[PDB]
Protein backbone atom coordinates (compact mmCIF):
# COMPACT_ATOMS: atom_id res chain seq x y z
CA UNK A 1 0.00 0.00 0.00
CA UNK A 2 1.37 3.71 -0.61
CA UNK A 3 0.72 6.15 2.08
CA UNK A 4 -1.21 9.42 2.42
CA UNK A 5 1.88 11.36 1.00
CA UNK A 6 1.85 9.67 -2.21
CA UNK A 7 -1.94 9.70 -2.94
CA UNK A 8 -2.30 12.87 -2.65
CA UNK A 9 0.23 13.86 -4.96
CA UNK A 10 -1.09 11.88 -7.76
CA UNK A 11 -4.21 14.26 -7.84
CA UNK A 12 -2.78 17.61 -8.84
CA UNK A 13 -6.22 19.04 -10.92
CA UNK A 14 -8.99 19.00 -7.99
CA UNK A 15 -6.84 20.33 -5.29
CA UNK A 16 -8.91 20.42 -1.50
CA UNK A 17 -8.41 19.40 1.85
CA UNK A 18 -11.47 18.56 2.60
CA UNK A 19 -11.85 16.06 -0.41
CA UNK A 20 -8.26 14.74 0.00
CA UNK A 21 -8.51 13.20 3.52
CA UNK A 22 -12.25 11.57 2.32
CA UNK A 23 -10.33 9.83 -0.99
CA UNK A 24 -7.50 8.77 1.20
CA UNK A 25 -9.48 7.05 3.98
CA UNK A 26 -12.04 5.65 1.28
CA UNK A 27 -8.46 4.68 -0.59
CA UNK A 28 -7.60 2.66 2.58
CA UNK A 29 -10.49 0.98 2.72
CA UNK A 30 -10.41 0.07 -0.85
CA UNK A 31 -7.45 -1.38 -0.53
CA UNK A 32 -7.89 -3.45 2.86
CA UNK A 33 -10.68 -4.71 1.07
CA UNK A 34 -8.68 -6.17 -1.14
CA UNK A 35 -5.81 -7.42 0.95
CA UNK A 36 -8.92 -9.54 3.08
CA UNK A 37 -10.37 -10.67 -0.21
CA UNK A 38 -6.70 -11.90 -1.48
CA UNK A 39 -5.89 -13.53 2.03
CA UNK A 40 -9.29 -15.27 2.44
CA UNK A 41 -8.23 -17.60 -1.02
CA UNK A 42 -4.52 -17.27 0.56
CA UNK A 43 -5.24 -19.49 3.10
CA UNK A 44 -8.81 -20.70 2.08
CA UNK A 45 -8.17 -24.56 2.92
CA UNK A 46 -5.39 -24.68 5.14
CA UNK A 47 -6.09 -26.53 8.51
CA UNK A 48 -4.81 -23.72 11.27
CA UNK A 49 -7.28 -21.59 9.07
CA UNK A 50 -9.87 -24.04 8.41
CA UNK A 51 -10.14 -24.49 12.25
CA UNK A 52 -10.59 -21.12 13.50
CA UNK A 53 -13.07 -19.97 11.31
CA UNK A 54 -15.30 -22.63 9.20
CA UNK A 55 -18.01 -23.38 11.08
CA UNK A 56 -17.73 -27.35 10.28
CA UNK A 57 -14.02 -27.39 12.08
CA UNK A 58 -14.91 -24.96 15.08
CA UNK A 59 -17.73 -27.10 16.22
CA UNK A 60 -15.24 -30.03 15.99
CA UNK A 61 -12.35 -28.14 18.03
CA UNK A 62 -14.92 -26.82 20.57
CA UNK A 63 -16.03 -30.73 21.25
CA UNK A 64 -12.08 -32.02 21.43
CA UNK A 65 -11.33 -29.08 23.92
CA UNK A 66 -14.39 -29.66 26.01
CA UNK A 67 -13.23 -33.85 26.16
CA UNK A 68 -9.31 -33.02 26.63
CA UNK A 69 -10.04 -30.64 29.28
CA UNK A 70 -13.25 -32.25 30.96
CA UNK A 71 -10.66 -35.42 31.55
CA UNK A 72 -8.24 -32.95 32.27
CA UNK A 73 -10.61 -31.45 35.28
CA UNK A 74 -10.87 -35.26 36.52
CA UNK A 75 -7.02 -35.25 37.16
CA UNK A 76 -7.53 -31.96 39.62
CA UNK A 77 -10.52 -33.59 41.08
CA UNK A 78 -8.57 -36.91 41.48
CA UNK A 79 -5.90 -35.22 43.09
CA UNK A 80 -7.75 -33.33 45.55
CA UNK A 81 -9.29 -36.63 46.40
CA UNK A 82 -6.65 -38.42 46.63
CA UNK A 83 -4.66 -35.51 48.26
CA UNK A 84 -1.14 -35.38 46.15
CA UNK A 85 -1.40 -31.31 47.28
CA UNK A 86 -3.19 -31.89 50.99
CA UNK A 87 0.16 -30.56 52.19
CA UNK A 88 1.55 -28.22 49.64
CA UNK A 89 2.42 -24.79 49.29
CA UNK A 90 3.34 -22.87 45.92
CA UNK A 91 7.44 -22.46 47.51
CA UNK A 92 10.23 -22.85 46.65
CA UNK A 93 11.04 -24.58 50.09
CA UNK A 94 8.43 -26.88 48.71
CA UNK A 95 10.12 -27.52 45.39
CA UNK A 96 10.54 -30.91 45.22
CA UNK A 97 6.61 -31.98 46.25
CA UNK A 98 5.36 -29.56 42.91
CA UNK A 99 8.01 -32.20 40.52
CA UNK A 100 7.04 -35.43 42.08
CA UNK A 101 2.66 -33.94 41.97
CA UNK A 102 2.94 -32.41 38.31
CA UNK A 103 4.58 -36.19 37.58
CA UNK A 104 1.57 -37.91 39.23
CA UNK A 105 -0.64 -35.25 37.45
CA UNK A 106 1.12 -36.42 33.81
CA UNK A 107 0.02 -40.08 34.84
CA UNK A 108 -3.27 -40.08 35.35
CA UNK A 109 -3.43 -37.23 32.51
CA UNK A 110 -2.15 -40.24 30.51
CA UNK A 111 -4.70 -42.50 32.65
CA UNK A 112 -2.48 -44.81 34.93
CA UNK A 113 -3.51 -46.60 38.24
CA UNK A 114 -2.20 -45.96 41.70
CA UNK A 115 0.55 -49.14 40.87
CA UNK A 116 1.99 -47.00 38.13
CA UNK A 117 2.77 -43.88 39.99
CA UNK A 118 4.90 -46.50 42.75
CA UNK A 119 8.26 -45.34 40.71
CA UNK A 120 8.08 -41.87 41.95
CA UNK A 121 7.81 -43.26 45.77
CA UNK B 1 4.73 -50.18 37.06
CA UNK B 2 4.50 -47.46 34.03
CA UNK B 3 6.46 -44.46 33.60
CA UNK B 4 4.06 -42.19 32.00
CA UNK B 5 5.30 -38.99 32.96
CA UNK B 6 8.06 -39.28 31.00
CA UNK B 7 8.00 -39.13 27.00
CA UNK B 8 10.95 -38.16 24.41
CA UNK B 9 10.19 -36.75 21.64
CA UNK B 10 11.06 -34.83 18.10
CA UNK B 11 10.72 -31.15 17.00
CA UNK B 12 10.37 -30.00 13.52
CA UNK B 13 11.32 -26.32 12.07
CA UNK B 14 9.12 -24.26 9.50
CA UNK B 15 6.45 -26.79 8.81
CA UNK B 16 4.31 -25.60 5.94
CA UNK B 17 0.64 -23.81 6.89
CA UNK B 18 -0.95 -26.40 3.99
CA UNK B 19 0.52 -29.73 6.43
CA UNK B 20 -2.82 -30.69 8.45
CA UNK B 21 -2.26 -33.37 11.59
CA UNK B 22 -3.54 -35.55 9.85
CA UNK B 23 -0.48 -36.68 7.19
CA UNK B 24 2.05 -35.62 9.96
CA UNK B 25 0.44 -38.52 12.17
CA UNK B 26 0.17 -41.20 9.02
CA UNK B 27 4.08 -40.19 8.74
CA UNK B 28 4.51 -40.88 12.18
CA UNK B 29 2.04 -43.65 13.00
CA UNK B 30 3.49 -46.98 11.51
CA UNK B 31 6.70 -46.29 14.28
CA UNK B 32 6.04 -48.23 17.20
CA UNK B 33 5.40 -45.98 20.71
CA UNK B 34 3.72 -43.31 18.95
CA UNK B 35 1.52 -41.16 20.86
CA UNK B 36 0.83 -37.54 19.43
CA UNK B 37 1.74 -34.70 17.50
CA UNK B 38 1.40 -31.05 18.75
CA UNK B 39 1.73 -28.18 16.01
CA UNK B 40 2.42 -24.45 17.32
CA UNK B 41 0.29 -20.90 16.00
CA UNK B 42 1.89 -19.82 12.79
CA UNK B 43 3.81 -16.79 12.42
CA UNK B 44 2.85 -14.26 9.73
CA UNK B 45 6.44 -13.33 9.84
CA UNK B 46 7.84 -16.40 8.66
CA UNK B 47 4.63 -16.31 5.67
CA UNK B 48 2.52 -18.36 8.11
CA UNK B 49 4.92 -21.58 8.56
CA UNK B 50 4.32 -23.72 11.77
CA UNK B 51 6.67 -25.72 14.86
CA UNK B 52 5.56 -29.19 15.33
CA UNK B 53 6.10 -31.57 18.06
CA UNK B 54 5.73 -35.30 17.53
CA UNK B 55 6.02 -37.33 20.92
CA UNK B 56 7.01 -40.47 21.44
CA UNK B 57 6.82 -43.85 24.25
CA UNK B 58 9.84 -43.26 26.66
CA UNK B 59 10.82 -46.94 25.87
CA UNK B 60 11.60 -46.63 22.41
CA UNK B 61 14.72 -44.89 21.61
CA UNK B 62 14.22 -40.90 19.57
CA UNK B 63 18.09 -40.63 18.20
CA UNK B 64 17.33 -43.68 15.09
CA UNK B 65 13.90 -42.32 14.65
CA UNK B 66 14.71 -38.47 13.78
CA UNK B 67 17.86 -40.30 12.03
CA UNK B 68 14.99 -42.25 9.93
CA UNK B 69 13.17 -38.59 9.50
CA UNK B 70 16.35 -36.77 8.93
CA UNK B 71 16.22 -36.50 4.86
CA UNK B 72 12.46 -36.45 4.62
CA UNK B 73 9.76 -34.12 3.16
CA UNK B 74 6.38 -33.73 3.14
CA UNK B 75 3.33 -32.37 1.16
CA UNK B 76 6.33 -29.61 -0.90
CA UNK B 77 8.47 -28.85 1.98
CA UNK B 78 11.44 -31.02 3.99
CA UNK B 79 11.25 -31.60 7.65
CA UNK B 80 14.32 -32.23 8.63
CA UNK B 81 13.82 -33.12 12.76
CA UNK B 82 15.84 -32.68 15.87
CA UNK B 83 15.76 -34.60 19.00
CA UNK B 84 14.03 -32.57 21.78
CA UNK B 85 15.39 -32.83 24.84
CA UNK B 86 13.77 -33.15 28.68
CA UNK B 87 12.85 -30.12 30.68
CA UNK B 88 15.31 -28.65 33.01
CA UNK B 89 14.63 -25.37 35.24
CA UNK B 90 10.39 -26.87 35.93
CA UNK B 91 9.35 -24.83 39.00
CA UNK B 92 10.55 -21.07 38.82
CA UNK B 93 11.06 -18.19 40.90
CA UNK B 94 9.43 -14.52 40.54
CA UNK B 95 9.17 -11.78 43.12
CA UNK B 96 9.49 -12.81 47.34
CA UNK B 97 7.02 -9.71 47.69
CA UNK B 98 3.85 -12.15 46.20
CA UNK B 99 4.02 -14.39 49.72
CA UNK B 100 1.85 -11.21 51.35
CA UNK B 101 -1.15 -10.49 53.05
CA UNK B 102 -3.16 -7.86 51.24
CA UNK B 103 -1.21 -9.44 48.08
CA UNK B 104 -2.83 -12.64 48.33
CA UNK B 105 -6.24 -11.36 49.50
CA UNK B 106 -5.93 -9.76 45.65
CA UNK B 107 -4.74 -12.38 44.20
CA UNK B 108 -7.42 -14.91 45.55
CA UNK B 109 -9.70 -12.12 43.91
CA UNK B 110 -7.98 -11.91 40.81
CA UNK B 111 -7.91 -15.87 40.72
CA UNK B 112 -11.57 -16.20 41.31
CA UNK B 113 -12.41 -13.96 38.65
CA UNK B 114 -9.50 -16.07 36.08
CA UNK B 115 -11.62 -19.13 36.98
CA UNK B 116 -15.03 -17.60 36.93
CA UNK B 117 -14.31 -16.30 33.37
CA UNK B 118 -12.65 -19.26 32.11
CA UNK B 119 -15.16 -21.71 33.12
CA UNK B 120 -17.75 -20.26 31.11
CA UNK B 121 -15.91 -19.39 28.55
CA UNK B 122 -14.82 -22.80 27.75
CA UNK B 123 -18.40 -23.97 28.89
CA UNK B 124 -17.43 -26.40 31.77
CA UNK B 125 -20.12 -26.32 34.72
CA UNK B 126 -25.77 -17.52 36.00
CA UNK B 127 -23.85 -17.98 38.88
CA UNK B 128 -20.62 -20.18 38.74
CA UNK B 129 -21.37 -23.74 40.26
CA UNK B 130 -17.84 -24.72 40.31
CA UNK B 131 -17.10 -26.44 43.72
CA UNK B 132 -14.19 -24.88 44.92
CA UNK B 133 -15.87 -21.25 43.96
CA UNK B 134 -18.61 -22.09 46.52
CA UNK B 135 -16.59 -24.16 48.76
CA UNK B 136 -13.95 -21.87 49.38
CA UNK B 137 -15.89 -18.66 49.48
CA UNK B 138 -17.79 -20.08 52.49
CA UNK B 139 -14.20 -20.09 54.14
CA UNK B 140 -12.18 -16.68 54.27
CA UNK B 141 -13.99 -15.94 57.74
CA UNK B 142 -14.09 -14.92 61.02
CA UNK B 143 -16.19 -17.03 63.39
CA UNK B 144 -16.87 -15.51 67.13
CA UNK B 145 -19.44 -16.00 69.80
CA UNK B 146 -19.30 -11.73 70.13
CA UNK B 147 -23.63 -11.52 70.65
CA UNK B 148 -22.74 -13.92 73.48
CA UNK B 149 -19.65 -11.99 75.21
CA UNK B 150 -22.21 -8.61 74.43
CA UNK B 151 -25.07 -10.10 76.63
CA UNK B 152 -22.71 -11.64 79.60
CA UNK B 153 4.57 -11.29 56.30
CA UNK B 154 2.75 -14.39 55.48
CA UNK B 155 -0.83 -15.70 56.29
CA UNK B 156 -1.00 -19.11 55.22
CA UNK B 157 -4.56 -19.83 56.14
CA UNK B 158 -4.84 -17.67 52.45
CA UNK B 159 -2.29 -19.03 51.06
CA UNK B 160 -3.65 -22.25 51.29
CA UNK B 161 -6.73 -21.32 49.60
CA UNK B 162 -4.65 -19.43 46.54
CA UNK B 163 -2.90 -22.47 46.16
CA UNK B 164 -6.29 -24.97 45.26
CA UNK B 165 -7.38 -22.05 43.09
CA UNK B 166 -4.32 -21.30 41.25
CA UNK B 167 -3.34 -25.30 40.91
CA UNK B 168 -7.04 -25.88 39.46
CA UNK B 169 -5.83 -22.54 37.05
CA UNK B 170 -2.32 -24.10 35.88
CA UNK B 171 -3.46 -28.02 35.70
CA UNK B 172 -6.98 -27.70 34.33
CA UNK B 173 -7.09 -24.22 32.42
CA UNK B 174 -3.21 -24.52 31.76
CA UNK B 175 -2.51 -20.96 33.23
CA UNK B 176 0.60 -20.75 34.79
CA UNK B 177 -0.73 -17.72 37.40
CA UNK B 178 2.50 -16.09 38.82
CA UNK B 179 4.44 -16.25 35.41
CA UNK B 180 0.84 -14.56 33.42
CA UNK B 181 0.90 -16.40 30.77
CA UNK B 182 -1.17 -19.44 29.15
CA UNK B 183 -0.09 -22.95 27.67
CA UNK B 184 -2.23 -23.09 24.98
CA UNK B 185 -1.24 -26.37 22.98
CA UNK B 186 0.32 -27.83 26.16
CA UNK B 187 -2.36 -31.02 26.49
CA UNK B 188 -0.90 -32.11 22.72
CA UNK B 189 2.91 -31.10 23.56
CA UNK B 190 5.43 -33.66 24.87
CA UNK B 191 5.63 -32.25 28.38
CA UNK B 192 2.01 -31.85 29.62
CA UNK B 193 2.95 -29.76 32.73
CA UNK B 194 6.14 -28.76 32.51
CA UNK B 195 6.93 -25.02 33.40
CA UNK B 196 5.65 -23.45 36.62
CA UNK B 197 5.91 -20.37 38.58
CA UNK B 198 6.37 -19.94 42.29
CA UNK B 199 6.76 -17.43 44.52
CA UNK B 200 10.32 -16.00 45.70
CA UNK B 201 12.02 -16.70 48.89
CA UNK B 202 12.30 -13.72 51.01
CA UNK B 203 11.58 -9.72 51.04
CA UNK B 204 14.98 -8.87 52.96
CA UNK B 205 13.34 -4.94 52.86
CA UNK B 206 10.91 -3.46 54.84
CA UNK B 207 7.85 -4.10 52.37
CA UNK B 208 7.18 -0.30 50.80
CA UNK B 209 3.82 1.15 51.62
CA UNK B 210 3.05 1.88 47.79
CA UNK B 211 5.32 -1.22 45.70
CA UNK B 212 2.95 -3.57 47.25
CA UNK B 213 -0.50 -1.20 45.26
CA UNK B 214 2.51 -1.14 42.35
CA UNK B 215 3.41 -4.45 42.23
CA UNK B 216 -0.67 -5.31 41.54
CA UNK B 217 -1.14 -2.69 38.91
CA UNK B 218 1.84 -3.94 37.22
CA UNK B 219 0.35 -7.83 37.36
CA UNK B 220 -3.59 -6.96 36.74
CA UNK B 221 -2.32 -4.62 33.80
CA UNK B 222 -0.64 -8.50 32.58
CA UNK B 223 -3.52 -10.53 33.70
CA UNK B 224 -6.07 -8.21 31.65
CA UNK B 225 -5.03 -9.64 27.94
CA UNK B 226 -5.88 -13.35 29.41
CA UNK B 227 -9.38 -12.22 30.25
CA UNK B 228 -10.27 -10.79 26.38
CA UNK B 229 -12.44 -11.55 24.13
CA UNK B 230 -12.38 -11.87 20.46
CA UNK B 231 -12.34 -8.33 19.47
CA UNK B 232 -15.45 -7.99 16.51
CA UNK B 233 -15.60 -4.77 14.34
CA UNK B 234 -18.94 -2.56 14.23
CA UNK B 235 -21.83 -3.74 12.18
CA UNK B 236 -21.24 -1.10 9.95
CA UNK B 237 -16.88 -1.49 9.38
CA UNK B 238 -18.21 -5.86 9.23
CA UNK B 239 -20.44 -4.80 6.30
CA UNK B 240 -18.45 -2.24 5.10
CA UNK B 241 -15.30 -4.30 4.85
CA UNK B 242 -17.35 -6.61 3.08
CA UNK B 243 -19.87 -8.93 4.96
CA UNK B 244 -21.52 -11.17 2.27
CA UNK B 245 -25.53 -11.90 3.11
CA UNK B 246 -26.25 -15.69 2.78
CA UNK B 247 -29.91 -15.55 1.84
CA UNK B 248 -28.73 -12.91 -0.90
CA UNK B 249 -25.71 -15.03 -2.08
CA UNK B 250 -27.79 -18.00 -1.93
CA UNK B 251 -30.00 -16.42 -4.68
CA UNK B 252 -26.91 -15.86 -6.63
CA UNK B 253 -26.16 -19.83 -6.88
CA UNK B 254 -29.67 -20.95 -8.06
CA UNK B 255 -29.63 -18.19 -10.96
CA UNK B 256 -26.46 -19.22 -12.09
CA UNK B 257 -26.85 -22.44 -11.83
CA UNK B 258 -30.44 -21.73 -13.93
CA UNK B 259 -29.11 -21.35 -17.29
CA UNK B 260 -31.00 -21.33 -20.56
CA UNK B 261 -30.49 -23.17 -23.69
CA UNK B 262 -33.18 -22.27 -25.60
CA UNK B 263 -37.35 -20.91 -25.58
CA UNK B 264 -38.62 -22.26 -22.61
CA UNK B 265 -35.99 -24.74 -21.99
CA UNK B 266 -33.41 -24.65 -19.12
CA UNK B 267 -30.80 -26.74 -18.27
CA UNK B 268 -28.47 -26.63 -14.58
CA UNK B 269 -25.13 -28.02 -14.06
CA UNK B 270 -26.04 -29.51 -10.87
CA UNK B 271 -27.24 -32.87 -12.17
CA UNK B 272 -27.88 -32.39 -16.40
CA UNK B 273 -31.69 -32.07 -16.29
CA UNK B 274 -33.48 -30.08 -18.70
CA UNK B 275 -36.82 -28.07 -16.99
CA UNK B 276 -39.62 -25.98 -19.36
CA UNK B 277 -39.26 -22.86 -16.99
CA UNK B 278 -37.01 -21.04 -14.64
CA UNK B 279 -39.40 -21.50 -12.09
CA UNK B 280 -38.81 -25.30 -12.11
CA UNK B 281 -35.29 -25.37 -12.18
CA UNK B 282 -35.23 -23.19 -8.71
CA UNK B 283 -37.68 -26.11 -7.15
CA UNK B 284 -35.52 -29.24 -8.44
CA UNK B 285 -32.21 -27.66 -7.05
CA UNK B 286 -33.76 -26.38 -3.34
CA UNK B 287 -35.83 -29.89 -3.19
CA UNK B 288 -33.12 -32.46 -4.66
CA UNK B 289 -29.58 -30.64 -3.71
CA UNK B 290 -30.18 -29.59 -0.53
CA UNK B 291 -26.55 -30.42 0.17
CA UNK B 292 -25.24 -27.03 -1.86
CA UNK B 293 -27.55 -24.70 -0.48
CA UNK B 294 -25.92 -25.32 2.73
CA UNK B 295 -22.94 -25.47 1.28
CA UNK B 296 -22.99 -21.83 0.39
CA UNK B 297 -24.36 -20.66 3.53
CA UNK B 298 -21.23 -22.26 5.49
CA UNK B 299 -19.06 -20.78 3.57
CA UNK B 300 -20.39 -17.35 3.59
CA UNK B 301 -20.40 -18.18 7.10
CA UNK B 302 -16.80 -19.06 6.95
CA UNK B 303 -15.81 -15.56 5.06
CA UNK B 304 -17.81 -13.71 7.32
CA UNK B 305 -16.23 -15.20 10.88
CA UNK B 306 -13.04 -13.80 8.97
CA UNK B 307 -14.60 -10.48 8.26
CA UNK B 308 -15.94 -10.23 12.27
CA UNK B 309 -12.21 -10.52 13.51
CA UNK B 310 -10.32 -7.42 14.13
CA UNK B 311 -7.46 -9.22 15.32
CA UNK B 312 -6.80 -11.17 12.37
CA UNK B 313 -4.33 -12.71 10.70
CA UNK B 314 -2.23 -10.77 7.94
CA UNK B 315 1.15 -9.68 6.24
CA UNK B 316 3.38 -7.45 7.72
Amino acid sequence: MKTFKEFLLSLDDSVDETEAVKRYNDYKLDFRRQQMQDFFLAHKDEEWFRSKYHPDEVGKRRQEARGALQNRLRVFLSLMETGWFDNLLLDIDKADAIVKMLDAAVIKMEGGTENDLRILE
Amino acid sequence: PRPLHKTCSLFMRNIAPNISRAEIISLCKRYPGFMRVALSEPQPERRFFRRGWVTFDRSVNIKEICWNLQNIRLRECELSPGVNRDLTRRVRNINGITQHKQIVRNDIKLAAKLIHTLDDRTQLWLPSQNPILKNITDYLIEEVSAEEEELLERDEKLIKVLDKLLLYLRIVHSLDYYNTCEYPNEDEMPNRCGIIHVRGPMPPNRISHGEVLEWQKTFEEKLTPLLSVRESLSEEEAQKMGRKDPEQEVEKFVTSNTQELGKDKWLCPLSGKKFKGPEFVRKHIFNKHAEKIEEVKKEVAFFNNFLTDAKRPALP
